[PDB]
């Protein structure tokens, strides 16, 4: 791709997400999602193989269906409210359709069925965009429509996303599908605390984006897309094994790391609202996510799998890859729990 | 008498399509 | 010489070293100026002089 | 780095420096085709840069001090032990062949980097498109296994697709008997153990497999042993080619920019040489891997990144 | 407590800036200086705990656990430096960093004034332990053992997180000093029943409880020597510390909730001790002995009488010293035969007489020979459980038979009999190994002279 | 200094000890105000403890 | 929760009334911890690119420390501001609704009868 | 055949190259100074001065005071005819009971 065209297309992705964030009219919300999808399609087809085209086709079908359900929810809102403010929804049918549409855009279960496919089909940088930046705009709309979100619907989507994203990654040897099922589980964690305290939703979103960006940046630095290729890292770059160790121990929610911070705070805002069964079941289901994180750390950092002879050649070439913000993200995704009361900046 | 490190048989279990 | 090929980081990028030190010293002097302005504004609003 | 997307934005295009003399020319032939001078002669008549044939220590020659490392750090293999015992236990055969394929892949990446950064053509000796002609010649002689051929085909399938063919292939017709006579006049005490059937299979995979599949994607020039002696005839043949085949026609600034971003990142070039296919001739266990890696780190000028090693006399490191 | 946390953190530059041959000597020296400094925590009063700040305090329960914890680090450094001598210098410094970091988490686990900070440090102690076991363990099963160790503790403790946050929302605070005075009696309900279970089962796993103890004959055995020392000597005792803190908030419901678990311990110490009679792995025999000894601490905390808490904390300190020494003795023979089969190397008193005397003293303290603090804790727990019910003495007394039976069988299998013929690499005992045994046993025998410092907050 | 590494951990004690004293003045609200230990101040004395 | 409070003046990181509050000192332990995060980022940046970890790029490590202290100072200011706004809203609401917050009769333990449960 | 693996390294004996080895290190000067550090800061410092410090703790958890104070109080209430201990921990004049 032409780098000027790449810069314009990434600015158009960012522009569509910003247009979702800053607008007060529903047509501009729909326009931001249309612009975002229309611009992210070439980022998925960057390497031009049939897996990228299939992944872009599946992504187009799911996001187009979600955009049509979004516009139907907007039209029913204009029926039963006569106006266009991006605020609460004045019909439970429009509320249900918009919650379904945003669940399809996020990949929350049982609309999760496109996330491990598309993330497998596309490169690691486009999967990074899909799993970090493409979660911003539907969570912004869910932030602004939460006085009309049905409780049982959002909690059903949340626990179903947590359980299905937990049982997804246990069978996975491909790293991009591991990050995809981790995405489904963490989006369930974000939307479960949504109607109780959306500041903890924002905290979970920011910490998840930091940790996912750290893991994809390590995957791009080591050029590994499978577990068994990630296992060659100790013979090539031994510091990167320590980094994936501390980041995957962070993503499982193990204290004293920063990834313990969101879910604990989520429990801290759900036992206030006399929900005790639900954060307990969610926390116990997160042990599945931590189990396949531990599987990856066993394959990469805590043991030494056998490498091949040609690795001796790669000892003679240092990494010329622009590992952008990788020390910054690696520090922020691990050593941020003593700064837990910083979350009030999101209020 | 040294530390056990994983063999080819341990490593091939992580190299299939699924786990 | 030692190397068969001259490395990119064999000599320091003095433009980048100058931008680094200037940016850092500018951030420190702006930080101390902002902190002095904040404690002065606090003591002026709440009357501790 | 130095080259990146920003230099392509700021006007450093590669078709501006691309002239008519910018041709990547591969010279091919048997083990004693005498092509080693011929390639050099082409490099002194077309003004091109000659790369010698990639051996075990090509990567040693390009990195660090440019001097050959010990063989346990680079290669872990021996050409001479392959000449002595081709059917050996430890698997020197495919380990040597895969190391030579990775070294030729590094050489071909260096060739395209020089061609695309300078506009100067490069004369290569036995590039990556003519490495399998030894491989099958090993497998037809029973020196390697079918699994080793499958490993080679996997690594080749995921590495050679990212590149372009050469412009000109120069092949040298030398029969097996003249190859053996030049080996016996060479005096190499290990190379004289090379059999007749192995050289015959090299020639058969040359003429039956290599040259027909390169007849489409590039322009082959084939010569006998005596008409490859006159360099100026081959140079006149190269200068009066009508380059009309291969994917070098549809190469604009964007595609050659992507190719230059590929071939300057050597870990990206050498990414798929070490794919996790646990083949016993190339797989190294963790204790030997750790031991040889920690010994390689102890070598001078090899512990840190290149401009950061105090013991070989790097300065200003506290400001780098 | 900040006069201890900062030197323990300054042990990180002290091990990463050291010369390559000085990284054991410096860490040993300065960790022994911190362990000598640890005695200032003995400023304990008969009424008030030594209350430092809003974040840290130290009563007479946490003080002996702290002194044992800060003492255990130099002993782990002496224990683990031989078999990590061929190790890479960077991984050697990483191992020392994991030990220092585990000590750092432990010393502010025992001094946590507030219970969710106790939870954060209590579960922070998993990660250096998990990395030490699954990285520097010798055999194949260190990975599976680290999995079991991680997922029993987390499955027990993630309900503890919800329970502690519920106490923070209900009572208003999780300060222990506040909850001494704002504790409400917990009535009988199913909600308060699962409140009790969520507050207790994490510590039940960490003690361990019988039936939930399956992580321990894998985690203690597949660990290296420093990992086994810190797992047996300290990391089991986090459970007893946490139960003695958290049963403040669980009255009077504990008076009828403790009935199954007491049975699980009163039968468990009969079973696991009996398992020690048929263990071929010597290190597993010491592991099941650790389960058998911590069953008494579980019983004593669940009957919650003063004699039981005094005996339980004396048994915790005494078992920490004794079990750490027994693992170090098993390591001293593993570094000569390179196997953990107990019947393999025999007759070691014919070859190693002073090391056999250290085995003798560790076996006599294992079987609670008076006047050791092993016997002081054992005896006081038996007194309190005779006051609880007069029939328990049978389950106590038969245990004190079986506890003798494997304690001397371990002495008779390894040290006595005819020596093995074919094993000829039995070196003479190093000065380091006898130093390790003496630094375990001499504090243990000096604490018999003045045992009131290891008898808890209600002496 | 030829042996500058043997003062990391002792000074880390001393500095740490300092911070403990530095925290005591931040918890000095009930100094000479407890119902048990309140008393008139002795001459040339400003605080009962420091 | 407080989204209607910071909606009359949107997109203000630190409002004007935030200046009524005392700023954190430069010797703030939280700010020292963020400077420590900057030092750790500098060491990890030298470790990932195979540099001498303590030696290489003292200018770069110093810009890491400076940038994290600089960002974290304003983050701590906004943090203290938002907790002060939380307490201000709480106290104004308790003052404005006395009927929802009655003064409780604090009884001493001579009248307060607790059931005794003997442990035996 | 299987892969290229280094063989098992044999067990080293420290007493061969260093017959005066204390077992701390293979360099004899480092080994003997490690022995001196372990024995001085382990036995001469922590054990000896630790036993001296625990032996002379200033009335650990105020038990001695509690004897002496009891020796005061008994001496008050033997002579004044009072009983030695009341069964009421607190004064019944300052306890209200729930009426029934
Ligand atoms: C506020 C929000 C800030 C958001 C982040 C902005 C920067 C990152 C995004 C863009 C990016 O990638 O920039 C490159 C990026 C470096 O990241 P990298 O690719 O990993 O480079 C690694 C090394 O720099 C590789 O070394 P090098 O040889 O290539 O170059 C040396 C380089 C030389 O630098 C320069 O030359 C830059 C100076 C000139 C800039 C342009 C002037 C015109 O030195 C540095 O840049 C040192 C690192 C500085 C720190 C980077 C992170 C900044 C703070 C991020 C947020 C932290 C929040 C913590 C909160 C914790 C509690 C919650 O940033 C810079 O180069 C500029 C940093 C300026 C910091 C200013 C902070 C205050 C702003 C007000
Ligand atoms: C400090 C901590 C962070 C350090 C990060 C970088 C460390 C590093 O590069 O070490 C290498 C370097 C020595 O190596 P080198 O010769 O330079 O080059 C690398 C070698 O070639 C190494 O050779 P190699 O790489 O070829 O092969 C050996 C292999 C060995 O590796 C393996 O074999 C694979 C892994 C083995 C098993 C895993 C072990 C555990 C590792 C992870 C840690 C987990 C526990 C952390 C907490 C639990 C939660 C996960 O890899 C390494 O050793 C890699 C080098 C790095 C090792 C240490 C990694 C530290 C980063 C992770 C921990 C810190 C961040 C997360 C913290 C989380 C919460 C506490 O070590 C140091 O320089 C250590 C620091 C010493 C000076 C400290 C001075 C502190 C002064 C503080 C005050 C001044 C600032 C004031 C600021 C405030 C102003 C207001
Ligand atoms: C605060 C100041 C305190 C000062 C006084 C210190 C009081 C004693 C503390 C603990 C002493 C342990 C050290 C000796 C045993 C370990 C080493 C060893 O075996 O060396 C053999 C070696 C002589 O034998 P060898 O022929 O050269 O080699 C051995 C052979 O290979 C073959 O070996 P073997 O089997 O033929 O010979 C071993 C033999 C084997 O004999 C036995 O195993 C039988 C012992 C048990 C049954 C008899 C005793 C039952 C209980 C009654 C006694 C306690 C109550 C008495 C009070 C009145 C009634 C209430 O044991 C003995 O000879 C030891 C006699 C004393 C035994 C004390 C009880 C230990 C039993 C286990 C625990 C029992 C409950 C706790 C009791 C705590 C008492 C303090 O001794 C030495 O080289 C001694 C070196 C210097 C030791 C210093 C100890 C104190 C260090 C503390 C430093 C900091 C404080 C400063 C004070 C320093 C004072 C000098
Ligand atoms: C290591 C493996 C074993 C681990 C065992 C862990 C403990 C076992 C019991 C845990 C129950 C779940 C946590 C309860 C927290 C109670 C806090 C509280 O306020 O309770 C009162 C509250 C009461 O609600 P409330 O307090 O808001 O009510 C107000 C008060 N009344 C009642 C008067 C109206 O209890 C609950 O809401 C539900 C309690 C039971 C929860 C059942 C779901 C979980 C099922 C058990 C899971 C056990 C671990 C699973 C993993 C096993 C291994 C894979
Ligand atoms: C503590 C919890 C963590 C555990 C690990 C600790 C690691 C750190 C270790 C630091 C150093 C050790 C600390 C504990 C020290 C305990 C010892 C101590 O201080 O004791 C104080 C006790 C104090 O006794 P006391 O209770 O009478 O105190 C008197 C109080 N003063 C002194 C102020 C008047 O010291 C003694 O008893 C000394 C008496 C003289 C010496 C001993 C004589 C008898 C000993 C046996 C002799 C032989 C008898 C016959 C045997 C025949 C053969 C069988
Ligand atoms: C309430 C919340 C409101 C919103 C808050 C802010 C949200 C931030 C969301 C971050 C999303 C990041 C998405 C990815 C970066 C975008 C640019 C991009 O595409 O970078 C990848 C790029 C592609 O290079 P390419 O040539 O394709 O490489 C292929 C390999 N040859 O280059 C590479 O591949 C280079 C390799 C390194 C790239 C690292 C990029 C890290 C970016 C994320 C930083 C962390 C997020 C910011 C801080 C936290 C904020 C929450
Ligand atoms: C395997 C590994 C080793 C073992 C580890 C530990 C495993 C067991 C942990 C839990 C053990 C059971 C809980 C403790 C029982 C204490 C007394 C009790 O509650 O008895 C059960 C109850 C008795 O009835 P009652 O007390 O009247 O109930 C009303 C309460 N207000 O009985 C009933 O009401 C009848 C039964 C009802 C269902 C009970 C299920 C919930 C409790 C267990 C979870
Ligand atoms: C690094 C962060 C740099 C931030 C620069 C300043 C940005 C700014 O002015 O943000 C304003 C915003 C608060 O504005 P407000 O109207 O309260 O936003 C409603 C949010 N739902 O401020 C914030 O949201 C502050 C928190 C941003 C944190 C971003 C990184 C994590
Ligand atoms: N499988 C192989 N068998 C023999 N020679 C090989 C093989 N692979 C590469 N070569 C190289 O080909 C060279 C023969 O060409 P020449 O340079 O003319 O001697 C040898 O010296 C080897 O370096």
């Amino acid at each position: 791709m032409n780098p000027i065209i790449l810069i314009i297309i990434l600015m158009t992705v960012m522009l569509g997400t910003i247009i979702v964030m800053i607008s007060t009219h529903w047509l501009l919300i729909w326009i931001g999602f249309e612009m975002n999808m229309l611009a992210i399609i070439p980022i998925m087809m960057k390497k031009h193989n049939p897996r990228a085209t299939e992944a872009s086709t599946k992504y187009f079908l799911t996001q187009s269906t979600a955009s049509m359900l979004l516009m139907m929810a907007i039209i029913i809102n204009l029926m039963f409210s006569g106006q266009w403010t991006v605020m609460k929804l004045f019909n439970p049918m429009a509320s249900m359709l918009m919650t379904m549409a945003l669940a399809m855009k996020l990949g929350m279960a049982p609309f999760h069925f496109w996330v491990p496919e598309v993330t497998q089909g596309i490169p690691l940088s486009s999967g990074l965009i899909l799993l970090t930046w493409q979660k911003l705009a539907p969570m912004s709309v869910l932030y602004q429509i939460l006085p009309s979100i049905n409780l049982d619907l959002i909690l059903t989507l949340s626990i179903l996303s947590i359980t299905i994203g937990g049982w997804g990654g246990l069978n996975q040897t491909q790293l991009r599908k591991i990050m995809a099922y981790s995405s489904i589980a963490h989006m369930g964690w974000m939307t479960a605390v949504l109607l109780y305290n959306p500041t903890m939703t924002l905290l979970n979103l920011i910490i998840y984006i930091i940790m996912t960006s750290t893991m994809f940046t390590l995957f791009m630095a080591n050029s590994t897309t499978t577990t068994l290729s990630l296992s060659h890292t100790w013979n090539k770059a031994p510091i990167m094994t320590i980094l994936v160790l501390i980041t995957l121990l962070s993503m499982g929610g193990l204290p004293p790391l920063s990834g313990f911070m969101p879910k604990w705070m989520i429990i801290q805002e759900m036992t206030k609202n006399d929900s005790i069964i639900l954060p307990t079941l969610m926390a116990i289901t997160a042990l599945l996510n931590l189990y396949f994180y531990m599987r990856l750390t066993y394959s990469t950092a805590l043991t030494m799998f056998p490498s091949t002879n040609n690795m001796k050649m790669k000892w003679q070439f240092p990494t010329t890859k622009r590992m952008t913000l990788l020390p910054t993200m690696t520090v922020l995704s691990t050593m941020l729990l003593p700064l837990t009361p910083i979350l009030s900046i999101l209020e | 008498a040294r530390q056990w490190q994983p063999d080819v048989e341990w490593a091939e279990q992580y190299g299939g399509a699924v786990m | 010489k030692f190397y068969i090929q001259e490395p990119p980081h064999g000599s320091p990028n003095w433009l980048k070293v100058g931008l680094t030190l200037g940016t850092s010293a500018f951030l420190w002097i702006y930080l101390i100026k902002q902190h002095n302005e904040d404690v002065l504004e606090y003591k002026r609003r709440n009357g501790l002089e | 780095l130095q080259y990146g997307p920003l230099a392509y934005i700021l006007g450093e295009k590669t078709t501006k420096k691309m002239t008519e003399n910018s041709k990547l020319i591969t010279v091919d032939g048997n083990i004693c085709s005498g092509k080693s001078k011929l390639a050099k002669e082409v490099a002194e008549k077309l003004g091109l840069k000659h790369f010698p044939e990639a051996g075990i220590h090509y990567a040693d020659s390009t990195t660090g001090d440019g001097k050959p490392l010990p063989v346990r750090f680079s290669g872990n293999c021996s050409l001479e032990k392959f000449y002595d015992d081709p059917k050996s236990n430890d698997g020197n055969s495919y380990r040597l062949q895969a190391w030579l394929y990775a070294s030729r892949l590094l050489q071909y990446a260096d060739a395209l980097e020089h061609l695309l950064s300078t506009g100067q053509g490069v004369v290569l000796e036995r590039s990556i498109y003519s490495d399998f002609v030894f491989l099958e010649a090993m497998y037809r002689q029973g020196f390697i296994r079918k699994q080793c051929v499958d490993h080679y085909n996997q690594v080749k399938k995921v590495t050679v697709c990212e590149y372009l063919p050469p412009h000109v292939v120069i092949y040298v017709d030398v029969p097996v008997s003249e190859v053996q006579s030049r080996i016996q006049k060479k005096g190499n005490p290990h190379e004289m153990k090379i059999t007749s059937a192995y050289l015959q299979d090299i020639e058969n995979v040359y003429k039956g497999t290599f040259l027909p599949e390169m007849s489409e994607k590039c322009e082959v020039l084939q010569y006998s042993a005596w008409e490859a002696e006159d360099a100026e005839k081959v140079v006149e043949d190269i200068q009066y080619l009508k380059y009309d085949k291969g994917p070098w026609l549809d190469q604009d600034d964007r595609k050659l920019h992507n190719l230059r971003m590929l071939v300057q990142d050597k870990l990206e070039v050498l990414n798929y040489t070490s794919i996790p296919v646990f083949l016993p001739e190339v797989t190294i266990g963790a204790h030997q891997s750790d031991r040889v890696f920690q010994e390689f780190t102890e070598l001078p000028g090899r512990k840190y990144r290149a401009g950061y090693n105090e013991d070989v006399g790097d300065k200003w490191i506290w400001l780098k | 407590m900040l006069k201890y946390i900062i030197p323990t953190m300054m042990l990180m530059p002290l091990t990463w800036l050291s010369k390559n041959s000085m990284i054991w000597i410096n860490t040993t020296l300065h960790s022994l200086l911190i362990s000598l400094t640890s005695l200032l925590l003995l400023n304990q009063f008969g009424d008030n705990s030594l209350n430092f700040s809003l974040t840290f305090f130290s009563d007479s329960l946490s003080t002996p656990l702290l002194i044992l914890t800060m003492w255990l680090l130099p002993l782990m450094l002496m224990a683990s430096q031989h078999h990590l001598s061929k190790e890479n210098l960077a991984r050697k410094k990483l191992f020392i960093s994991m030990l220092i970091l585990l000590q750092l988490f432990l010393i502010m686990t025992f001094t946590a004034t507030e219970l969710i900070f106790f939870y954060i440090m209590f579960e922070a102690t998993l990660v250096p332990t998990l990395i030490i076991i699954t990285r520097w363990g010798n055999q194949t099963e260190r990975l599976n053992a680290g999995l079991y160790f991680l997922f029993y503790t987390l499955a027990g403790s993630l309900p503890l997180l919800v329970a502690l946050i519920y106490i923070q929302n209900t009572m208003g605070s999780l300060n222990f000093l506040i909850l001494q005075y704002w504790v409400q009696p917990m009535p009988n309900s199913w909600s308060n029943t699962f409140m009790w279970l969520a507050c207790m089962m994490a510590f039940m796993v960490k003690m361990p409880l019988y039936g939930l103890h399956l992580w321990l004959p894998k985690a203690h055995v597949e660990a290296p020597i420093a990992g086994s020392m810190v797992l047996a000597a300290i990391l089991l005792k986090l459970g007893g510390y946490g139960m003695m803190r958290i049963t403040l908030l669980l009255n009077p419901i504990t008076d009828f909730m403790a009935y199954p678990f007491i049975m699980l311990s009163l039968w468990g110490m009969i079973m696991t001790s009996s398992i020690c009679l048929r263990q071929t792995d010597l290190k597993s025999l010491i592991a099941y002995s650790s389960v058998s000894h911590m069953a008494l601490v579980i019983v004593a905390i669940l009957i919650q009488t003063p004699w039981s808490y005094m005996g339980a904390t004396a048994l915790m300190i005494a078992h920490g010293l004794t079990s750490s020494m027994l693992f170090c003795l098993a390591n001293s023979n593993y570094e000569r035969v390179h196997s953990r089969t107990m019947i393999l190397a025999r007759g070691l008193q014919t070859l190693l007489p002073l090391m056999a005397a250290w085995w003798l003293l560790a076996s006599l303290t294992n079987l609670a020979l008076p006047p050791s603090i092993n016997l002081i804790g054992e005896l006081f727990v038996v007194m309190s459980t005779f006051s609880w019910s007069n029939i328990t003495i049978i389950l106590m007394g038969l245990n004190m038979v079986i506890t003798a039976l494997y304690s001397l069988y371990m002495l008779i299998t390894t040290q006595r009999g005819k020596h093995t013929h074919h094993i000829n690499n039995i070196l003479p005992s190093f000065t380091r190994e006898n130093a390790l045994m003496s630094l375990h046993m001499l504090p243990l025998l000096l604490l018999s002279l003045n045992p009131k410092i290891i008898l808890g907050p209600l002496y | 200094r030829d042996h500058w590494i043997h003062v990391l951990v002792p000074v880390g004690f001393v500095f740490g000890y300092y911070l403990d004293r530095k925290n005591d003045e931040k918890l000095a609200a009930f100094r000479n105000k407890s119902l048990l230990y309140k008393r008139e101040l002795k001459p040339q004395e400003e605080v009962t403890w420091k | 929760m407080m989204t209607g409070r910071q909606a009359r003046a949107p997109l203000q990181f630190l409002p004007d009334e935030a200046r009524s509050l005392p700023p954190p000192k430069l010797t703030d332990p939280r700010l020292a911890y963020i400077g420590f995060l900057g030092y750790c980022s500098g060491l990890i940046d030298n470790a990932i690119r195979r540099r001498p970890v303590l030696s290489a790029g003292l200018h770069r490590q110093f810009l890491y420390i400076t940038s994290f202290v600089f960002v974290g100072y304003y983050l701590l200011k906004r943090q203290d501001y938002m907790y002060a706004v939380r307490d201000h809203d709480m106290f104004s609401y308790i003052k404005s609704h006395p009927e929802d917050f009655p003064e409780k009769d604090k009884k001493t333990y001579r009248e307060v009868f607790e059931e005794f449960h003997p442990v035996r | 055949l299987r892969w290229q693996e280094d063989p098992e390294p044999e067990d080293e004996n420290l007493y061969e190259k260093n017959p005066d080895s204390h077992g701390y290190d293979k360099d004899p000067a480092v080994d003997v100074w490690n022995m001196r550090v372990v024995f001085f800061f382990g036995f001469s410092i922590v054990l000896v001065l630790g036993s001296t410090f625990v032996a002379y703790l200033p009335d650990y958890r105020m038990q001695e005071w509690a004897r002496r104070e009891a020796e005061r109080l008994v001496k008050y209430r033997e002579a004044h005819g009072l009983p030695l201990m009341e069964s009421n921990c607190f004064d019944p004049s300052k306890i209200q009971l729930p009426e029934d």
